[PDB]
Parts: C-alpha cells; sequence; structure tokens
C-alpha cells in the first residue's frame, strides 16, 4: 500500500508500482518542495513528520550543476519509521555509494539499475509492518543465541505446508497416532497412487519430522522401489504408490512402518494414548488461515525441544550416582523425570525419548544416519486401524 | 542570555534552546573545554526551525558536518535538544523520554504562556537534563552476564524466595516489562535489576537504569526497570502524577520485605491517564497486589534449577524460553489478526483464544497478552475495554 519515490524540486520516477492507480492518489508534489533544503543543508540526513507520515530524507549531492537531489520513503504511521532509524540509515548510506562512488568517476547511468535493485530489495525487506519486523528481530536474535536444538525443526512455501497440514488434521480421523509415529521415530510409509496427492500429503507432514541434523530434512518424496531396509535408514516418511502386491510384501517389515494407504483409509502403527499430540493437533481448531496454524506449532515444538534439551543435558539422569549402575533404578529415575517434572504420559515418554537421541547425536560428532546409521527400534505391536 | 549549570557524571548534551518565530535562553552545561561556540547553535536552531512556514511534531536531524544530532518539538515556538554524533545509538531507546518528558513540558508551558517564558522552564528543562546525564553514567550494559544474577544460586529458595522469584517475574512479565525494584543496599537491589533484566530485548534493555550507591535519583515515568534506593529514614516518594504518565503500567516489586505490588492492566492504564491527564488539564482552562499466578514461569523456574549453572545450559534454555514466549506472542497476534478482518469486527473471541492456543490460565495470559501489546500496540482497549 505504501509508496517510494524521489526527489528533484519536483518527483523523478516513483519506483514502488511505476504510477499505479487509486491506491496512489495524493500528488508527489506535496511532498517535494517540502522535503528538500529549506535550510539549504556534508552528508545531511533527517525526519519530520508533515501530518501520511514523513519519513528518512537522506540528503545527497552530485558534486556538475544539479546538486539538490535526495531521496526519501515514506509510509504509513510514525513508529514504524522512527523506530528503524538504525537500519534505514545505513541502507541507503551505502545504497547511495553506488551513486557516490559511482557518479564521482565521470567527471575527471552505468550504476542505475545498481540502485534501481537495491532499492527494490530495501522496499521488499521493509515491506511488511512495525509489528512483523521486530519479531523477526528478535527470532533473528534468539535463534542465533540457542545453536544445539535449532536443527530439528528449523527448516512463502510454510503457509501451502502448514494449511495443508491443518486441512490434514481436521479432515482425517485417527491422525493423533500418526503424527506420534513422525515424533516417534517410526518411518511414516505414505503409500498410494495419483501422485500430487501423496505429494502434497508430504509435504503438508513434513513440519513435524525432526532432522537429523544441519542438513535439509529425511523426507522423500514419491519412491517407487521395494524399500528395504535402506531407505527406512535414511528417510523418516516415504511416498510409494499403488500398481494395479507392495502392501503384503511391505507388511515384513512391520516393525519399522506406519502404513497409511489413501486408497484404503487405513493405517498400521501402534496406539497412541497420549496427551501431548491432541495439543500438537486437536481435532476441532478455531485457527483459520493456517500459516497461523504453522506459527502454532512451530510455537509447541520449540517447547517440545526445551523438554529434550532437558532432559538430555541434566547430569543426574544420565550420569549413574552409584557404584554400580542398576538399570531399574537409572531407567526407574529417568522415567520419574518424565512423568513428574515434564508431565509426560506413556508415548510421549518414547517422543521425548527419541528427541533427545537425536540431540546427543548431534552434539557429539554432528553425524546420525551418515555416518552413525542408528535407526532405533521397538517391538511394541501395530494395530490396523479402520 | 544564558544560564550554566555544573553537575557531576558530566554531560552527554551540548545546550538547549527555544524558538521565538532565533534564540531566546540557553541552557547549557559547565563543560569545560566545549567543542563549539554558541553562534552555530542560534544560527543551526535557525536551520531547524524556520523549514515548514493543533499537536505537537517532533524533528529529528543528524548533522555529519559539525558532528552533531538535534532532537527538536515545534508547536512559532520550538524546544530543541542538541547532542553529538559520537553517539547515535545511545539516544535512539530514549526517544520515548524524551519526546513526551517535552511534551508535558510544551503543553503546561503552552497554556501558560497562553495566560499572557524561561524562569518556568528552567525547572522544566533541569530534570530532563539529569535524565541524559543519569543514562550515560549507569543505566546497563546490553550483554547481561547471567553470572551476576538470582540464576546461578544452585537452588530456587527455601520457603520465601521460591513464591517472591515466581512473583517478581511474573508480575514483571503480566505488567508489560516495567518495573521498579526498590531496597536499602545496592548489590540486592542490582541483583533483582539484572535478574529482572534477563527477559528483556537489548533495546529495552538500554532504558532501564541500575542502582547508584551516593547521589539522589528519582523516579521517571519512561525506564523499563528502575533501581533507585530507599532513604535513610526508610522511604521513598513513588508520585501518584507522573506513574500514571509512564506508557505501562509498574509492578513495585520490593526487596526486604518480599512483596510484590501490581497496578491495574493497561486498558485501564491509558484510560484513567486520559482521565487523570484531561482532568489536570482542565485545571485553569493504588497499587492493588497480583491477581493470579500462572503456568509457564513456574514450570520454567521449576526445572532451570536442575541444569548446571557455569556450563552455559541455562542461558540457552532461557533463550528458548523467551523463544516460546516471541512465537506465542506472535501467534497471539496473527489469531486476533485473523478473527476480526484486522480491527474491523468487535473481538468478541476470547475463550476459544484461551482454548486453542495452550492459554486457558488468565494469569498465564497475561505475559503473552502483555508481550504482544508491547510490540503491538492497541490490543488491551481492543479486547478488553
Amino acid at each position: 500500500f505504501i509508496l517510494i519515490s524521489e526527489f528533484s524540486d519536483t518527483k523523478v520516477f516513483g519506483t514502488f508500482d511505476l504510477n499505479y492507480f487509486s491506491l496512489r492518489i495524493m500528488s508527489v508534489d506535496y511532498q517535494a518542495s517540502f522535503v528538500g533544503h529549506p535550510p539549504g543543508s556534508y552528508p545531511k540526513l533527517n525526519f519530520v513528520e508533515d501530518s501520511k507520515e514523513g519519513a528518512f530524507a537522506y540528503v545527497h549531492h552530485l558534486t556538475g550543476f544539479v546538486r539538490p537531489f535526495c531521496m526519501a520513503y515514506i509510509s504509513a504511521d510514525q513508529h514504524k519509521i522512527m523506530q528503524q532509524f538504525q537500519e534505514l540509515s545505513a541502507e541507503f548510506s551505502r545504497a547511495s555509494e553506488c551513486l557516490k562512488t559511482g557518479n564521482r568517476k565521470a567527471f575527471a547511468t552505468e550504476y542505475f539499475t545498481q540502485t534501481l535493485a537495491q532499492l527494490s530489495h530495501i522496499e521488499h525487506m521493509f515491506r511488511g509492518d512495525l509489528c512483523y519486523l521486530l519479531t523477526s528481530q528478535i527470532d533473528r536474535a534468539l535463534l542465533k543465541q540457542q545453536h544445539i536444538t535449532n536443527f530439528l525443526f528449523e527448516d512463502r512455501h510454510k503457509k501451502r505446508a502448514g494449511q495443508n497440514a491443518l486441512k490434514f488434521i481436521r479432515q482425517y480421523p485417527f491422525a493423533h497416532p500418526a503424527i506420534y509415529s513422525l515424533l516417534s521415530g517410526r518411518t511414516l510409509v505414505v503409500l498410494g497412487e495419483d501422485e500430487a496427492i501423496v505429494r502434497k500429503l508430504v509435504t503438508a507432514l513434513a513440519i513435524f519430522v525432526p532432522s537429523y541434523g544441519c542438513y535439509a530434512k529425511p523426507v522423500k518424496h514419491w519412491a517407487s522401489s521395494p524399500l528395504h531396509i535402506m531407505d527406512f535408514q535414511k528417510w523418516k516418511l516415504i511416498g510409494l504408490q499403488r500398481v494395479a502386491g507392495t502392501l503384503h510384501a511391505l507388511s515384513r517389515y512391520s516393525r519399522y512402518t506406519s502404513i497409511l494407504d489413501l486408497d484404503n483409509k487405513t493405517l498400521r502403527c501402534p496406539l497412541y494414548r497420549g496427551t501431548l499430540v491432541p495439543r500438537l493437533a486437536d481435532h476441532r481448531t478455531q485457527i483459520k488461515r493456517g500459516s497461523t496454524y504453522y506459527l502454532h506449532v512451530q510455537s509447541m515444538l520449540t517447547q517440545l525441544c526445551s523438554k529434550a534439551f532437558l532432559y538430555t543435558f541434566c547430569h543426574h539422569l544420565h550420569l549413574p550416582t552409584h557404584d554400580k549402575e542398576t538399570e531399574e533404578l537409572v531407567a526407574s529415575r529417568q522415567m520419574s523425570f518424565l512423568k513428574l517434572t515434564l508431565g509426560l504420559v506413556n508415548e510421549d515418554v518414547r517422543v521425548v525419548q527419541y528427541l533427545a537421541e537425536l540431540l546427543k547425536l548431534h552434539y557429539m560428532q554432528e553425524s546420525p544416519g551418515t555416518s552413525h546409521p542408528m535407526l532405533r527400534f521397538d517391538y511394541v505391536p501395530s494395530f490396523l486401524y479402520k | 542570555a544564558k544560564t550554566e549549570i555544573a553537575l557531576s557524571g558530566k554531560s552527554p548534551l551540548l545546550a538547549a534552546t527555544f524558538a521565538y518565530w532565533r534564540v531566546r535562553h540557553i541552557w547549557a552545561p559547565k563543560t569545560e573545554q566545549v567543542l563549539l561556540s554558541d553562534g552555530e547553535i542560534t544560527f543551526l536552531a535557525n536551520h531547524t526551525l524556520n523549514g515548514e512556514i493543533g499537536a505537537i511534531d517532533v524533528k529529528f536531524f543528524v548533522l555529519s558536518e559539525k558532528g552533531v544530532i538535534i532532537v527538536s518539538l515545534i508547536f512559532t515556538y520550538g524546544l530543541s535538544i542538541i547532542l553529538p554524533q559520537t553517539e547515535l545509538s545511545f539516544y535512539l531507546p530514549l526517544h520515548r523520554v524524551c519526546v513526551d518528558r517535552l511534551t508535558h513540558i510544551i503543553r503546561k508551558g503552552r497554556i501558560w504562556m497562553h495566560k499572557e517564558i524561561i524562569p518556568m522552564l528552567t525547572g522544566e528543562v533541569i530534570p530532563v537534563m539529569e535524565l541524559l546525564s543519569s543514562m550515560k553514567s549507569h543505566s546497563v550494559p546490553e550483554e547481561i552476564d547471567i553470572a551476576d544474577t538470582v540464576l546461578n544460586d544452585d537452588d530456587i529458595g527455601d520457603s520465601c524466595h521460591e513464591g517472591f522469584l515466581l512473583n517478581a517475574i511474573s508480575s514483571h512479565l503480566q505488567t508489560c516489562g516495567c518495573s521498579v525494584v526498590v531496597g536499602s543496599s545496592a548489590e540486592k537491589v542490582n541483583k533483582i535489576v539484572r535478574t529482572l533484566c534477563l527477559f528483556l530485548t537489548p533495546a529495552e534493555r538500554k532504558c532501564s537504569r541500575l542502582c547508584e550507591a551516593e547521589s539522589s535519583f528519582k523516579y521517571e515515568s519512561g525506564l523499563f526497570v528502575q533501581g533507585l534506593l530507599k532513604d535513610s529514614t526508610g522511604s521513598f516518594v513513588l508520585p501518584f502524577r507522573q506513574v500514571m504518565y509512564a506508557p505501562y503500567p509498574t509492578t513495585h516489586i520490593d526487596v526486604d520485605v518480599n512483596t510484590v505490588k501490581q497496578m491495574p492492566p493497561c486498558h485501564e492504564h491509558i484510560y484513567n491517564q486520559r482521565r487523570y491527564m484531561r482532568s489536570e488539564l482542565t485545571a485553569f482552562w493504588i497499587f492493588q497486589d497480583v491477581l493470579h499466578r500462572d503456568t509457564l514461569v513456574k514450570a520454567f523456574l521449576d526445572q532451570v534449577f536442575q541444569l548446571k549453572p557455569g556450563l552455559s545450559l541455562r542461558s540457552t534454555f532461557l533463550a528458548q524460553f523467551l523463544l516460546v514466549l516471541h512465537r506465542k506472542a506472535l501467534t497471539l497476534i496473527k489469531y486476533i489478526e485473523d478473527d476480526t478482518q484486522k480491527g474491523k469486527k468487535p473481538f468478541k473471541s476470547l475463550r476459544n483464544l484461551k482454548i486453542d492456543l495452550d492459554l486457558t490460565a488468565e494469569g498465564d495470559l497475561n505475559i503473552i497478552m502483555a508481550l504482544a501489546e508491547k510490540i503491538k500496540p492497541g490490543l488491551h482497549s481492543f479486547i478488553f475495554g
């Protein structure tokens, strides 16, 4: 909605949308001759109000006879531009140096598109709002602060991901144990034909996967192969297709799968009766525009990774406080930790029991599944849901 | 036609001038070997004055030629602030205390000239010089090393220090971040001001001020966390006037008695601020205690003191907690922002917001709601008032 243009004692050219429709009504000549030098103005730069709101008004010189030329901003409100003076000063005092240490060469238009691309990068990076830039500064500094737990869920296609995650969850029954299988370490082998449905289900459910390290994802998009245990090692959700068989030969690997069938509306995974996955994913949710839902899930998984950080780095749990260690004592003491303090119930202890192991493998050597392919599993019987 | 003042804790400023249509009076410190004379300040005030040809507008100017940075408000008349180009990041947090601190000077002096002025503005300029003299001397560092705080103490507290440590951080984060800690010594109030300043952004750190052992500071209505100590008699002064003039309410956290007092929420604070400002401009035309506790700060303070102190774990987990606080704030902003059509319809949607966003406790709603107000102003009036 906001505008950006030039000055001199009149308009030179618009840059935001190049003299667009009724979004731009007010004249630039109202802004012109009032943002120049009525004191007379070496690198002057100032900030007024002029109640739209007056904005950053870096005054520049060309010495050549055409000396008055300042470039000016404008936006909606006051504190967006006053509060962000530090990041509007040092991005126009350096973008002008293409023009300053540009056209200072030719007196003793080559860098014109440089200014008309850098300036578009300035309006594109300051396009959003005042709240969004403050939240992105705070999230930037805090993600600079923590450095271990960021890889687990650090990853606008996230809107299309989270919106299809919400359209997954409130429009598919028994998805609590599927998302439990994703968060627990059980390879969700998504099986079914009609490729694009499976791909959108894969990129929707890709948010919940705790990736191994500081590389991209363990997700696999639409593999077509018998899937012996080497694809179950390197990929934690797989997008197989039906051929009109594979369901019978795939059930031989029933210890490492959760076979979600699209053309049959069944799956095969253990029983989930816990409370963490229903608060990550409630059945009915009055949350609209699922990018908000992706912010909710990212906020919740940050707290989950904080619980896994806590369970990993407590000294009095993992170090045995005895001469000879007894796994009844340390297993019951770990279990007493995840029941009492963390407040987890009967499968969430398995979830945090897994994410802590990924966190150990990242901190110790920065290589799980590449040079240490662990693939921990369990003998819990999977039930055929219908 | 100028006066000179000399104060310990050397000045950051250069002068303070008033406009007529040039100078009428100059308030200057007694900084020995001043870098510049008076005529550049007078003629430079003539630069920043006559360039426009009701409310009170603000002007901000940075001169990289002589090396000054000018802040001024113009109402014909104009008050200006002269401070060098040696610092710019020093002033920029103090903008919202300097602007309103000079704006009420402009209101009362504007009515006082409307009844018809230098001696009625000596006592108005003389605090805001001492504020900037205080901020350079003590305020904070940005790097809060957490080795100096209540964290690392290996134990949260025996009987009452756990409840006071829960209510202090809890009531702090419920009251939009603004606090006042008062005491009779310096080391304890410094420990509570650093401990309580872990939970802020480094921009909001630079507003807040530490304690002072020797001289006399006062309350200010713009600092986030203040460490002003009590008198030798065992008392202090929190004036009812200027506490209302602060943009946010305030916790009166009191060490040595371990009580925690609060103020009403910020919609009633802005509303009663409008009541008291209007009803004090028509002349010649209260700490209500903590409502209820929370769950996130109880969980956090429960499970932090099991990690080790000196191994950089508590700061990591603390940054994770501030990360989930700010992300819950941003998804609360998004959920209000799309519940209505970004401020078209009235809100009417608190209950589903409380059950969906894991915020069924109101005392834990107030923290996320307070941060959401702090980086999106105008929510509490939209949903509560």
